[PDB]
């Protein structure tokens, strides 16, 4: 499945 | 004179790659456009990341080495380890980490935030992305302060920092506290490590105080992971309690983790 960053 | 003190390179993320002319100290030149800056300080009126970083100049917070002001922006010039990885491309390529592993790292970043917290410092964005590896020294910095704030005993009402980071009661009523908030983002910091990523992309998920493991992860670790994820904030553990759960004992040194895992 689908690991990302996220934006702060 | 800003371009005169260093030599300016390729971007790393608007954060630029540089070295210090005196010395060649490897530097992260960062610029900051004042039109985006939502709180300031005053020390002189800067950002409040600056103030932060002035507070909290110890080897486990990012070291502000100086700063300039430009017309319509700020320029920080920040400590670069080098060879360097953050937190978050390191467990992508390593799937989730022995705890061995995790229990030296989330242990410096622990002793991070608490260094923050005696400075007078929230940090606000506690993350994989803003946790910086030295691969040679096995020393884990932080860094971005761009959400921080002076911490207070008081209630929060405002947040810029990442969501599937931040606690139920920021995502329900709009209010937390500091230091409660913080080990929620620990809890899931935790996760992340032992896992291979966040447990939580949906608001639904964040309020709903569910916690599936989905890799073998020690029932010691499970515990002190959904006690930091406790949905109540004053059931979550301090940090004393946490760095005296039976998981967080007998922690490895910094060149130790360095040796074993990551030489
Ligand atoms: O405080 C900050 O924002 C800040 C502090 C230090 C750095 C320095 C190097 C660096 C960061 C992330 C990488 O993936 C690679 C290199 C960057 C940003």
């Amino acid at each position: 499945r689908k690991r990302r960053r996220h934006p702060s | 004179p800003l371009e005169s003190q260093y030599q300016v390179g390729p971007l790393l993320g608007s954060v630029y790659s540089g070295i210090r002319v005196s010395d060649n100290l490897p530097v992260a030149i960062k610029h900051v456009e004042k039109d985006r800056i939502s709180d300031w300080g005053e020390l002189t009126r800067v950002p409040m990341e600056v103030v932060l970083l002035k507070k909290v100049s110890f080897s486990g917070v990012i070291r502000l080495l100086d700063w300039f002001e430009r017309p319509d922006s700020f320029v920080l010039i920040l400590e670069r380890p080098e060879p360097v990885q953050d937190l978050f491309d390191f467990i992508t390529e390593r799937g989730a980490l022995q705890e061995e592993l995790a229990r030296s790292f989330f242990w410096q970043v622990l002793e991070a935030v608490r260094h923050c917290h005696n400075c007078g410092v929230l940090h606000r964005d506690i993350k994989d992305e803003n946790i910086l590896i030295d691969l040679n020294r096995g020393e884990l910095k932080l860094i971005d302060f761009g959400s921080g704030a002076l911490l207070k005993d008081t209630v929060y009402t405002d947040f810029d920092g990442t969501r599937v980071y931040s606690p139920p009661e920021w995502i329900r009523y709009h209010r937390y506290h500091g230091r409660s908030a913080a080990v929620w983002s620990l809890g899931i910091l935790l996760y992340d490590m032992v896992c291979g990523d966040i447990p939580f992309e949906h608001d639904e998920e964040i309020i709903g105080g569910q916690v599936f493991f989905r890799q073998r992860v020690s029932s010691e670790c499970q515990h002190l992971i959904r006690w930091c994820l406790a949905l109540r904030p004053s059931d979550r553990p301090t940090f004393e309690e946490i760095q005296n759960h039976p998981w967080m004992q007998d922690v490895l040194l910094p060149q130790e983790t360095a040796e074993i895992h990551l030489h």
